[PDB]
């Protein structure tokens, strides 16, 4: 029928293949990004090693230059690859011109990339969204989300991966102007918007911080077991 | 149950490979109950005229109804019950409105009471998941391939009537017989009697249930070596 | 290769009860039918003496269960699971010996190729040699 | 671990253990309620059915005596070929419905006139001689032949079909209301039409319409009726309805769901006796046929040939400016708003037929009882369409 | 008409938790139902021509067949429970406005004229297939579907209860509503529900129940259900596995098939035969909704469909809430791991992952069933997709 | 259906053709590798010894990559010798560049993509081989690798993959003690996890090939356990089994 | 069986039609209604935003670019297929300005694009190229030496001068209402609260500053989007 060709319109002028693509990622894992005054931050479901799996490795946050950085959600070997070329053109990018790459120019490289992916038969459409965050060279905040399709959108606080509709209505319901504030107040966001997914808590959670043009670090596994007591302590304080 | 607050479990399905244990189970399940058994093993309520099917279930189900607390085995259920068929023409609809009664009358409008039923399948993956469903069936009861422990305990079983020669180690065949069924079992201990019975003795020696493993046990292989070796 | 030579010299020199059905008569045109035709048939084995039912050409009805999905394929394999069912099923039979022959055993359903349902698995293989003799001197 | 059964000791103990105290008076009390509950329905019993005894003002006793000594009682039958009775083999099949066919004479009371091949023969049950024919006397206010005289749609609530309801017009009112242009064009008046389109488009609304304008009363007739248990007959169905349209001044016959007869042997008489009642029927009368079904191909072929049902008329999904029409047609009739966007609404339900534009305003109106308001909003409307029409992916790659 | 048969109805007892207030409430419906048979029985002891003659006219045994026609008033044409078809009389003492195509004439053995007529007939099948006793299942037991019952509550019990705001819009009610979803949802349950609270008379049908061997007994039984159910009026009828019947319309070549159809389209006949505006509505649930007839589904026959998707979090914790409110659960027992593990879990899921964890506890000789039980539950009963480390 | 070209989606969002190249690594033969405290391993299943093999080899299954490279192979033949091919060409253009030792993580990589291009394109079948990887670096010491034929990868620390591979790494899990294996108990392990996932009441040492790295003077040695060690391993393993048993 | 012919673009049905390309064509009824209207005081594009969520920064949704300062574009259709097209557009316009050294008129503009476009079926595709027909509707407005001067792009490359042109989901609407409300020497001012009530008139959500974009194009200034301010003030008249 229609659905069994990338460059193929239906009748209804949708281009299915492209549609399938983009809903391979809603089987991912949830990946909420939010950006604040003087901080952007990434927030993923990370899944449980049952017992063998080298956690180092499995690494679900990236950073594509010193600026930016980007969490994926959908497909594993697809994530590798963007992110592979993501970097050599960023650091194609400042060779050419000398000065870091902005997230606008990387957050569109990406989306060139995939959507020249989907525009002919025998090349199977990138089936991961990106969620790209950083700040350009003057300090500003944006979080920028790339689609399958090859779209990308500016966004304050995205979702993506499965479970995306409900951190997305929760970020609806929950992001307000003093909510970043304070870089503690953005992580309590958005460690709130998984835990809303992802409700055991400490583990199976992964965090990445980027303030002003410091080279970020994720989040070790020593604070955020402090983090999430703190949310634990403000939880049972209003309530 | 009732203190427990849980409701009682109706249905349990036996599956697994052929000659594991399913139907000797129903038969031993049979036999050391005080319920009233029913055997309606499958294609036993498919009828040629039309609507007789779902007419037997309903009769069958208000039958054990009317006894005591009733069980009901639907040995090879994977035959009346397997899975809805989209639209007629050639697709099966009576059998399909048979299994359908079934169904409701499993869990329906009614909720029948102490009609726990046992089904018995060697493909439960092609079942229909409204029959699969719990509530319908609980706790689906897998019959793997005995282990070795197994296999020597079925061994020591089907050999209780044999006249074994001192020096007999059960164990040994038990362990030549890697991944094989109780029913194989059985057929080696009958293949070993028979190669007693051919040199007209009543004995039977290790000997004899060797060869006897080797027979029941023999299998068409991959003769082509080109073939078994496309894989490393 | 002397199959159903040696069911005809068996239920020759047989004080059974010898029942002959081939594999495809077994298949009606009525749904339903063919179950009730294999319960009928081992009904009519088990009530009478010790009998021996011989199933010509049992691949035409027994070839490996598979995901049906029309009706006629349905109703085949539900003859088979009738013919389990009844072979080692829940009521177990007494002095009922069923012979099968078949061209291609490798197409059988393993249900119906284990012990207890087909306890021998005998192959009759093109003659070697010797029973090339034996068959010459017998037909000469 | 393995299991281990439950013993009788730990049976006895995890049974009394932890308990209330009350709650063996509370299992006493429940089953006593069950026993108690099937006493009294045991108890009330023997309802009596009191058969339909009329008052005793009514009943001529002695005179149902002599009525049942007697009148005889006479079994029903479908007749069949007359086999050329002529007075020299007064005799015919019948089908003594379920029992069997007989081939039987007529009575002193009949004459061959009145029997002919198909009605309801009223057979004895000795002899089984036909000794009463008995018409259907159908007339059917029971069921369907809708008979209505002028149908309340009129020209204004069709909306969209304009080049349908265009060539409807044409077709069944051209000849009606100008015969004389028919007659000095030297053609035939357009002896029929085949109303097909998608189910659902409105082809009986536009029939009806143009009925209630014409002024000729609007005969519609099911095919299901007669497919089910009034099957047989229905050859003298059409014969009398046929009668009494030409008994009835200018009409309108309209078959719809007519695909049902049309896909046979009492079917087969059916439609060879309208056949009788078209070609034998003079192509002249006001009497015209409204042909309609959504399958354009499984009438039978001997049907529209010419001389018989002469041209077709394609209906289809109403466009932008039909769907909008619709839309404030249905809503006329509902409590809402005076500034619904109700072109809004026929663009946000693109290939929507009629039927679905129906249910969409049906489940505005509910929408609107939900949160207990008397009128509707467009919200409303939004929502209805929503949730019919469609049963993240077009909102975000396209834009 | 004679107005809506209800079920029986016992009051609902509200503690449940074995307590004296349950002892008391109990006590006093038994005491209520003692009261009952003491009078019924006592009024049973206490207190003791034309018809004898004319119960001689009609004979002895009087047959029972279905009027089709009546060519005059001392004429008429019955049919026999055999399928076969007389043109008999009519006696005097059969009283003539009740005669109505469709009822059930007594006939006389001999001569068979009408001598009588039954307006009770309802078949041995029908009767069944009428609710007596309704399900202690309520919509307090009922977690989430909170817009599926509020849509069945628009549908089948808004009309019945005060019903000026349907032709206040001048939208006609919804007649007839079908349910549909993954099996286990909620959709038999749903209309347990609804008997249990319904004020009118409620008919259950297995779908399958309609088909039946002899020819012209499916629609005949079909005609005989819906005719009860409006002579019951207001009535809801819940046709249970409407896919039994309600398969794709296709040409038919065998006679059972032909007789399947016919069954089918004379209750396709008989649905479009009451209008919406009568208090007869029709309620039809399915697992496998792509395979019915787009035409028993049409706008104009079946506006309303109700799906049931598999309950999300929170109605998964509702249900497990509802089913563990009668255990006696520890305070360790989460009940949120088991929610949280995204799986395919319904309310037939949760009530046997329940049922098993009380297996569990019993298990291990006690009564206070604990998150470890829970843990071997949820992996025990789910039986049985996308390989691990592609989609990560 | 949507069992075309690897290049299509199947509307739920799966890649049925690599979903299929995924299965069909369960008809390859079992091998497994276990990460010890001071040393790596490779444990493999010689699948296909009927009587008359050359055994003319150094390792079928096992094949060195690097100086520091070794992995054991798991699908088809011919895909597997690519596989390898490409690695050794990849492994030593990393040391011809930057003259030192590729990295585990690097070279695993660079395989996984140029697996995940023959399933993101061009209508080529996806290479249905999965790859257990062992080596040493400066950077993590002693690491193991477990390919995948959609071009994924995951570092473990205890891996089986073949037939009865889901078997194997669940016992193997259930009996593994992370950070306290030298490499006698790893082989003990693995012995018995062969034992337990294959086909046979007493797994011969012809069946059976394991292959050791094993870091030491400055130098990292990949040696495959000869014919003798072999043996003396699975014997001492069948007396430990034996004593087990009398004690129980 | 029109399926047959469905398949490819490159397969020409009974009746003669590309039905790949019509396909195209009827993929713009599910973009978001763009609005132009062509004065001789200039010309104004005002579009539907159609917010998905109201955590999106609005400045992404890009219905309205500008392929230069003397030229403005409208879009309706795959936001991936437009991006494409509009940096052709203005790789084009800076190549004219590169040879020619003079501002490019917007027929010129919507002729090169059409170029890009219509290509679907050609063997200049061997180096890299769109296989299928661009699914997105262009919607052309600027001044140039023959005034102010509109031009609406279709999918498959052809291009017309319309004095007012919907595009989008309510083309059919918009269009026929711009059918009769339309004037010819309409001011500026009263053909942009003329385009305001269309929108008003045809949107599915009510009109607010985050509904619509609007530019306007006059041969005084250069191109100009109305800011959030400039909004309010046009859409408190209205
Ligand atoms: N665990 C066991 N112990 C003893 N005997 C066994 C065991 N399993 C199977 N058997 C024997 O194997 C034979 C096969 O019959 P069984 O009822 O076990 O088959 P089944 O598992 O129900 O197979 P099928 O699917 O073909 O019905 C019987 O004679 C039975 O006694
Ligand atoms: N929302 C719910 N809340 C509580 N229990 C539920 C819910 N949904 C289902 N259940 C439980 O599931 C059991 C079976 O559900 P039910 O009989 O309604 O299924 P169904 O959807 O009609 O299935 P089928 O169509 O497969 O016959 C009920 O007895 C009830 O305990
Ligand atoms: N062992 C044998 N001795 C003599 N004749 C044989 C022998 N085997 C086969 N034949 C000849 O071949 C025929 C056997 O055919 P049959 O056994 O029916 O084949 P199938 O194996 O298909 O049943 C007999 O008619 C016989 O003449
Ligand atoms: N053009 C139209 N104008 C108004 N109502 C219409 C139109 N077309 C269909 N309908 C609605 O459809 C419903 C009945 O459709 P119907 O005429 O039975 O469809 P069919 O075309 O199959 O005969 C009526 O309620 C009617 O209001
Ligand atoms: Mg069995
Ligand atoms: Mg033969
Ligand atoms: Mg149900």
């Amino acid at each position: 029928s229609y659905d069994r060709a990338i460059t193929v319109f239906s009748p209804d002028g949708h281009l299915f293949q492209v549609e399938y693509a983009q809903e391979a990622v809603k089987k991912g894992s949830t990946a909420v990004g939010v950006r604040g005054r003087d901080i952007v931050v990434l927030g993923v479901e990370k899944k449980s090693v049952a017992k063998l799996q080298d956690e180092r490795t499995v690494r679900k946050i990236c950073a594509l230059d010193d600026n930016v950085c980007m969490a994926f959600a959908g497909l594993t070997a697809d994530a590798r690859i963007v992110i592979n070329r993501a970097r050599v053109e960023c650091q194609s990018h400042r060779l050419t011109v000398e000065d870091p790459v902005t997230v606008e120019y990387i957050t569109r490289y990406i989306a060139s990339l995939k959507q020249r992916y989907t525009q002919s038969n025998g090349r199977r459409p990138f089936g991961i969204s990106a969620l790209i965050v950083g700040f350009d060279f003057d300090g500003t905040p944006r979080l920028y989300q790339t689609d399958p399709s090859g779209t990308y959108h500016a966004w304050k606080a995205n979702a993506i991966g499965r479970g995306a509709k409900s951190v997305r209505e929760f970020l609806e319901k929950n992001y307000t102007d003093e909510a970043i504030e304070t870089d503690d107040l953005t992580i309590k966001l958005v460690i709130k918007a998984l835990l809303e997914v992802v409700q055991s808590g400490g583990k199976n959670i992964e965090l990445a911080v980027m303030r002003r043009d410091q080279s970020l670090k994720i989040l070790n596994p020593e604070e955020i077991e402090k983090y999430v007591a703190e949310i634990e302590k403000e939880k049972e304080e209003n309530e | 149950f009732e203190a427990l607050g849980i409701a009682q479990p109706k249905g349990v399905l036996l599956y697994g490979p052929p000659g594991t244990g399913k139907t000797l189970l129903a038969r031993a399940v049979a036999h050391h109950t005080d319920c009233t058994f029913i055997r309606v093993s499958g294609s036993e309520l498919v009828q040629k005229f039309i609507g007789e099917g779902a007419r037997m279930v309903r009769e069958l189900f208000v039958m054990a109804r009317e006894h005591a607390p009733s069980i009901i085995f639907m040995d090879e259920i994977d035959s009346i019950g397997s899975s809805r068929l989209e639209g007629g023409s050639g697709g099966d609809s009576e059998v399909q409105r048979t299994m359908l009664e079934l169904l409701n009358q499993l869990d329906g409008f009614e909720a029948t009471k102490n009609i726990k039923v046992i089904m018995a399948t060697n493909r439960i993956d092609i079942l229909d998941s409204a029959l699969l469903r719990p509530g319908r069936i609980d706790r689906k009861i897998e019959f793997p391939p005995p282990n070795e422990e197994a296999r020597l305990d079925i061994l020591k079983i089907h050999s209780r009537k044999m006249n074994l020669t001192r020096g007999i180690n059960l164990r040994k065949i038990a362990e030549l017989m890697p991944g094989a069924s109780g029913a194989e079992v059985k057929g080696v201990c009958t293949e070993a009697g028979m190669y007693a019975l051919r040199e007209r003795r009543v004995h039977v020696t290790q000997e004899d249930f060797e060869m006897a493993v080797a027979k029941v046990m023999q299998k068409d292989s991959e003769k082509n070596m080109s073939i078994k070796k496309l894989w490393k | 290769c002397g199959k159903t030579m040696l069911a005809k010299a068996v239920a020759h020199h047989t004080t059974a009860a010898f029942i002959r059905v081939v594999g495809s008569e077994f298949v009606q045109k009525y749904l339903g039918e063919g179950p009730r035709m294999v319960r009928d048939v081992f009904r009519l084995a088990k009530e009478n003496a010790p009998a021996i039912i011989f199933i010509d050409e049992i691949d035409a009805i027994a070839t490996k269960r598979f995901d049906a999905q029309t009706g006629a394929d349905r109703e085949v394999q539900r003859i088979l699971l009738e013919l389990l069912n009844q072979m080692d099923g829940f009521d177990q039979n007494v002095n009922v010996k069923v012979i099968m022959a078949t061209n291609r055993a490798d197409t059988l359903d393993p249900a119906l190729l284990r012990p207890g349902r087909l306890d021998r698995k005998i192959e009759f293989p093109l003659p070697d040699r010797r029973q090339k003799r034996l068959i010459f001197s017998t037909i000469t | 671990k393995p299991i281990r059964a439950l013993d009788e000791g730990d049976i006895a103990l995890l049974k009394t253990y932890g308990q209330s105290t009350y709650s063996r008076q509370i299992k006493q009390v429940e089953d006593d309620i069950q026993q108690l509950l099937k006493k009294i329905n045991e108890l009330t019993g023997i309802k009596e059915s009191d058969t339909g005894l009329a008052p005793p003002a009514l009943w001529d006793l002695a005179a149902d005596k002599q009525t049942l000594q007697s009148e005889q009682p006479l079994q029903v039958a479908r007749c069949t070929k007359i086999i050329n009775a002529d007075s020299e083999d007064p005799k015919y099949i019948i089908n003594v419905k379920q029992f069997a066919k007989f081939v039987v004479d007529l009575s002193d009371q009949v004459a061959p006139t009145d029997i002919e091949e198909g009605m309801r023969v009223g057979v004895d049950r000795n002899k089984y001689q036909i000794h009463i024919p008995l018409p259907p006397k159908i007339d059917p206010t029971v069921t369907m032949m809708q008979v209505e005289e002028k149908p309340d749609v009129t020209y204004s609530d069709v909306g969209g079909c304009k080049e349908q309801i265009e060539k409807l017009r044409e077709v069944v009112e051209t000849p009606l209301l100008h015969p004389e242009r028919f007659v000095n064009l030297g053609i035939e008046p357009p002896k029929g039409v085949l109303l097909f389109g998608p189910p659902g488009t409105g082809k009986t609304l536009c029939a009806r319409a143009v009925a209630n304008r014409t002024d000729a009363c609007f005969i519609r007739v099911i095919g299901s009726e007669l497919v089910q248990k009034y099957v047989g007959e229905g050859a003298r169905m059409v014969r009398e309805l046929f009668e009494m349209a030409r008994t009835k001044k200018a009409c309108l016959i309209f078959f719809d769901e007519i695909d049902a007869i049309g896909g046979d042997n009492e079917v087969q008489r059916t439609m060879l006796e309208l056949i009788n009642q078209l070609d034998g029927f003079d192509p002249r009368g006001n009497i015209k046929v409204l042909m309609a079904t959504n399958r354009p191909d499984t009438l039978d072929p001997a049907l529209m040939r010419p001389g018989r049902l002469d041209r077709k008329i394609e209906f289809s999904l109403p466009d932008l400016e039909g769907r909008t029409h619709i839309f404030k047609i249905h809503a006329r009739s509902m409590s809402v708003e005076r500034d619904i966007r109700f072109e809004l609404l026929a663009r946000l339900c693109p290939n929507s037929t009629g039927a679905e534009i129906r249910s969409v305003c049906t489940e505005a109106g509910m929408f609107a009882i939900r949160a207990r308001r008397k009128i509707a909003t467009e919200k409303d409307f939004l929502e209805a369409v929503n949730k019919v029409i469609k049963s993240t992916p077009r909102y975000m790659t396209y834009n | 008409t004679k107005g809506p048969d209800a079920a029986s109805k016992l009051p609902l007892v509200t503690p449940h938790t074995q307590c004296r207030l349950k002892l008391l409430k109990l006590e006093r419906i038994k005491d209520y139902l003692l009261m009952e048979e003491e009078f019924i029985r006592n009024q049973e002891q206490m207190k003791p021509e034309e018809r004898s003659k004319v119960d001689d006219l009609r004979g002895t045994p009087m047959s029972v067949g279905t009027l089709e026609e009546i060519i005059d008033d001392n004429h008429a044409i019955v049919s026999t429970s055999v399928g076969s078809e007389h043109y008999v009389s009519i006696l005097s003492f059969v009283d003539k406005d009740l005669l109505e195509p469709g009822c059930s004439v007594l006939l006389n053995h001999k001569v068979h004229a009408v001598i009588g007529v039954l307006m009770d007939d309802t078949d041995p099948l029908v009767t069944v297939m009428k609710v007596e006793k309704a399900p202690q299942e309520t919509y307090a037991d009922i977690g989430g579907l909170d817009n599926q019952i509020q849509e069945i509550k628009e549908s089948v019990e808004l009309p019945l209860t005060h019903p000026e705001y349907y032709e206040e819009m001048g939208i006609k009610p919804p007649k007839g509503v079908i349910l549909y979803g993954p099996p286990g949802t909620g959709k038999t349950l749903l209309a347990k529900a609804v008997a249990n609270q319904t004020s009118a008379t409620f008919l259950r049908v297995v779908g399958s129940e309609l088909i039946q061997k002899y020819l012209g007994d499916g629609p005949k039984l079909v005609r005989e259900l819906f005719r009860v159910a409006e002579e019951h009026a207001p009535s809801i009828v819940f046709i249970d596995e409407i896919d039994a019947i309600g398969t794709k319309r296709y040409d038919s070549n065998s006679g059972g098939e032909r007789e399947i159809q016919r069954t089918m389209l004379e209750l396709l006949n008989q649905l479009d035969g009451f209008d919406s505006r009568g208090d007869v509505k029709v309620i039809m649930a399915t697992n496998r909704i792509e395979t019915l007839d787009p035409a028993l589904i049409r706008p104009g026959r079946i506006d309303r469909k109700i799906e049931f998707p598999l309950p999300d979090e929170k109605t998964k914790k509702r249900i497990f809430q509802i089913h563990t409110s009668r255990m006696t659960l520890a305070d360790d027992v989460t009940l949120d791991d088991l929610i949280m593990a995204k799986d395919d879990l319904s309310g037939a899921d949760i009530k046997a992952i329940c049922t098993e964890a009380g297996l569990m506890a019993l298990r291990e000789r006690r009564m206070k069933v604990t998150n470890e039980d829970f843990k071997k539950s949820k992996e025990n009963v789910l039986y049985k997709g996308t390989p691990e480390g592609l989609y990560l | 259906r949507y069992d075309s070209r690897t290049t299509i989606f199947s509307p739920e969002g799966r890649l049925y053709q690599v979903e299929y190249a995924m299965e069909a690594i369960g008809h390859a033969g079992t091998c497994l590798g276990i990460l010890a405290n001071d040393g790596v391993l490779l444990a493999a299943e010689r699948r296909n010894i009927h009587k008359l093999l050359d055994e003319v080899f150094f390792s079928e299954k096992i094949y060195k990559l690097n100086e520091d490279m070794a992995c054991s192979v798991a699908g088809i033949t011919s895909d597997a010798n690519v596989l390898t091919n490409e690695l050794r060409l990849i492994a030593q253009r990393y040391l011809l560049q930057y003259q030192e030792p590729i990295p585990c993580e690097q070279l695993v990589t660079a395989l996984c993509d140029i697996k995940q291009a023959y399933t993101q394109f061009g209508g080529k079948r996806p290479f249905g081989v999965s790859l257990l990887y062992i080596g040493w670096d400066k950077h993590y010491g002693f690491q193991l690798y477990q390919s995948d034929p959609s071009g994924n990868y995951g570092g473990w620390k205890a891996t089986c993959i073949g037939n009865n591979s889901a078997a194997a790494v669940s016992m193997l899990k259930q009996d593994y003690k992370e950070g306290e294996m030298t490499l006698k108990s790893a082989l003990a392990l693995a012995i018995k996890v062969l034992n337990k996932t294959m086909d046979v009441s007493k797994l011969s040492a012809e069946k059976v090939e394991i292959a050791t790295l094993t870091r030491e003077n400055g130098k990292t040695v990949i040696r495959v356990l000869k014919q003798k060690e072999v043996e003396q391993l699975i014997k001492k393993h069948e007396e430990e089994e034996a004593k087990a048993e009398r004690e129980k | 069986t029109r399926s047959e012919y469905d398949r490819g673009v490159n397969t020409f049905s009974p009746e003669g039609r590309l039905f790949q390309v019509e396909y195209a064509i009827e993929a713009i009824k599910l973009g978001s209604t763009a609005i132009g209207i062509q004065t001789s005081e200039g010309v104004c594009l005002a579009v539907e935003k159609r917010i998905t969520s109201p955590l999106m920064e609005p400045s992404s949704i890009e219905k309205i670019v500008e392929i230069d300062a003397h030229i403005g574009c409208a879009m309706s259709g795959l936001i991936a297929d437009a991006k494409t097209l509009i940096d052709k557009a203005r790789v084009e316009t800076q190549n004219h300005w590169f040879t020619y050294n003079e501002t490019m008129t917007v027929e010129s503009v919507t002729q090169a694009v059409s170029n890009l476009a219509l290509q679907f079926g050609e063997e200049d595709a061997d180096p890299g190229a769109m296989s299928r027909p661009f699914g997105v509707a262009l919607l052309f407005g600027g001044v140039d030496e023959k005034g102010p001067q509109l031009f609406h792009m279709d999918p498959s490359g052809t291009f017309v001068q319309c004095d007012a042109r919907a595009i989008g989901s309510a083309s059919e609407g918009a269009q026929s209402s711009l059918q009769e409300v339309y004037h010819k020497s309409m001011t500026l001012k009263e053909a942009i609260k003329s385009s305001l009530i269309i929108l008003k008139q045809v949107m599915e959500e009510k009109l607010n500053a985050t509904n619509i974009e609007l530019a306007t194009v006059q041969p005084g200034q250069n191109f100009h989007m109305f800011t959030k301010e400039e909004l309010e003030e046009v859409i408190k008249d209205i």
